[PDB]
């Protein structure tokens, strides 16, 4: 009865990364930027270790969003190599490699960045000239931008190139003026305070957390869970689109956490993804690891079917949480972004000499950015963990960005140009005297 | 068969190697050295000083099924919820017990 009451299973098949279609390079949007006005043009590219974007700054999307992964191989009965830079790759060799430190922003492997910009101006159509706006890490190491620039001007020899961050690009796009700004994404996590449009990056802190993070976790977790061995291949890709499909943030974690296994209603918390499959007194009913493994169906070993099959539980709600208790979760050893954010407000703005109307100032605008700040509820966790630490009534608003994956792209593209920019601009000239590592201070930029 | 021809048509038609970049320095070579990770980029340069630990006292999890844990056991440091999952705990294969640990960054030595 317990069980024979329930209706079958609703269960999603897993999703993976895959090569999607072949894009033709978009030759019509180079002649466009031939026609545009005078130095009013440049390719826009965030690197995103998610996602590399990149296209025309006087256009409202990118034309790429590519993986800033390379493959390269023979096959030895053909003798011809064959090279690959983005979805290309079929993530059907799979014989890749990426341009970031796996977990943190700065590329590392600059032969797979060097392919993936080669991929990049390619696709747009490159005929050769045209200034290049390129995203950075916050705090991206000297020597990173120094190789990055390297290739920029020598390789390429691009005429111009700045550097800024994606989260105040993105701040920027949403009218941003003085704020917190928040950011999830693959790399990292960060806190930024933004005084009268400039970024306090002395201020800066990184969680050290992220996206990237999330998949890996999930990872390691379901990997324990079915230590038995699953007879399906767990890869990182499919955790993460488990992670976007799935998870969400709890409004009150213990709460909700300590009941989340509870026999009745296990049906509605639980959610089942099939792996793909090929077919010809004491007892489980009070169990709770089979509630965990296996939820409110008995089990069977026979049914392909029914193994193949990952339930998630607990970790819908544990994976996200990580954000705010990284050392209880999964020991990171550091403070939770509430706990980051609290310090900043209410410990540091208020310190610094120079600011006025701290915190109410920044406080007014906690801005949320980059994509692994799409869970739900993540807003009004941040909200509720922040007004109790500040003092009462304060004007506390948390408010997401519009499309907080591309619209990072989106302020680069709008502020490429403008004189601001173009007062940030470095030129191959000064290049070849400053060196790679030299840069232009400015709003959205690095020290 | 059609399916290897279609499949090395798109090898073919994907490949970036069978493409000539007219826009590439072809003088220019880097150093082979060039790629160096996090660590040895910081050992060399000795602003990444953005991370903070935390003083507040962590919440316990349990270790198998991340409910809360009042119980460290002492023997193989796992933490758990209940005497279900310290009796999945102790018959744990030798290996196991130190890959819990290891999904929270413990080690067991
Ligand atoms: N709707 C969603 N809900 C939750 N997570 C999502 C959602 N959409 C995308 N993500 C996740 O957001 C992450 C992408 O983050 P983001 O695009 O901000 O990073 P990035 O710019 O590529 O990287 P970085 O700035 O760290 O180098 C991925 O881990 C992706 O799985
Ligand atoms: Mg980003």
């Amino acid at each position: 009865e317990p069980w024979k009451r329930l209706p079958p299973p609703t269960v999603y098949p897993v999703k993976e990364a895959r090569f999607e279609k072949y894009i033709p390079p978009q030759l019509d949007g180079r002649e466009r930027a031939l026609a545009q006005p005078p130095g009013q043009v440049a390719i826009v590219i965030d690197n995103g270790s998610h996602s590399v974007r990149a296209g025309w700054n006087f256009e409202d999307k990118p034309r790429l969003a590519i993986p800033p992964i390379m493959s390269k191989y023979r096959d030895r009965k053909m003798g011809k190599t064959f090279s690959f830079a983005g979805s290309d790759c079929y993530a059907a060799r799979s014989h890749i490699r990426n341009a970031f430190e796996a977990g943190t922003g700065i590329v590392s492997n600059w032969d797979v960045m060097e392919h993936v910009l080669d991929y990049v101006f390619v696709k747009l159509g490159m005929n050769e000239d045209m200034p290049i706006v390129m995203t950075e890490a916050v705090a991206n190491l000297p020597y990173s931008r120094k190789s990055m620039s390297e290739i920029i001007f020598e390789c390429y020899g691009a005429p111009s190139l700045v550097y800024g961050i994606d989260s105040l690009f993105s701040f920027r796009h949403n009218q941003g003026q003085t704020g917190l700004v928040v950011s999830s994404s693959y790399s990292a996590t960060h806190v930024i305070p933004v005084y009268n449009r400039k970024a306090l990056l002395s201020q800066a802190i990184r969680l050290n957390w992220g996206g990237w993070h999330m998949a890996e976790y999930m990872l390691k977790l379901l990997k324990l869970k079915y230590y038995t061995g699953f007879p399906g291949k767990l890869n990182s890709s499919q955790t993460e689109h488990m992670v976007r499909d799935f998870c969400y943030v709890s409004l009150d974690y213990d709460r909700e956490l300590a009941g989340y296994l509870d026999w009745t209603g296990l049906e509605d918390r639980e959610r089942i993804v099939q792996y793909p499959y090929t077919e010809e007194q004491r007892d489980w009913s009070k169990s709770l690891l089979h509630a965990f493994r296996y939820g409110p169906r008995p089990f069977d070993p026979s049914s392909q079917a029914e193994t193949h099959r990952v339930h998630l539980n607990v970790e819908r709600i544990r994976v996200p949480e990580v954000l705010f208790q990284p050392a209880a979760i999964a020991g990171v050893d550091q403070a939770g972004l509430v706990e980051i954010a609290g310090d900043i407000l209410c410990q540091r703005l208020p310190s610094l000499p120079g600011i006025q109307d701290a915190p109410d100032a920044f406080l007014r605008d906690v801005f949320l950015t980059g994509g692994n700040t799409l869970f739900q509820n993540f807003d009004e966790r941040l909200r509720q963990g922040l007004m109790a630490l500040l003092p009462v009534g304060a004007p506390l608003r948390v408010r997401r960005a519009q499309d907080a994956i591309l619209d990072a792209w989106r302020g680069a593209a709008g502020w490429a140009c403008t004189e601001e920019a173009k007062a940030a601009w470095i030129t191959r000239e000064e290049y070849l005297e400053k060196g790679g590592e030299y840069i232009k201070e400015h709003d959205l930029g690095n020290a | 068969q059609s399916a290897q021809a279609a499949h090395q048509a798109l090898v073919e038609q994907l490949d970036l190697h069978s493409i000539h970049k007219t826009f590439r320095n072809p003088n220019w070579r880097p150093n082979q050295r060039r790629n160096k990770t996090i660590k040895a980029i910081l050992g060399e340069s000795q602003t990444n000083i953005e991370s903070a630990p935390s003083l507040a006292p962590m919440k316990h999890y349990c270790d198998v099924t991340g409910l809360p844990a009042p119980y460290l056991d002492p023997k193989t440091r796992l933490r758990y919820h209940n005497k279900e999952i310290f009796a999945m705990i102790r018959n744990l294969p030798q290996g196991m017990g130190e890959q819990f640990l290891e999904a929270r960054g413990a080690h067991t030595v």
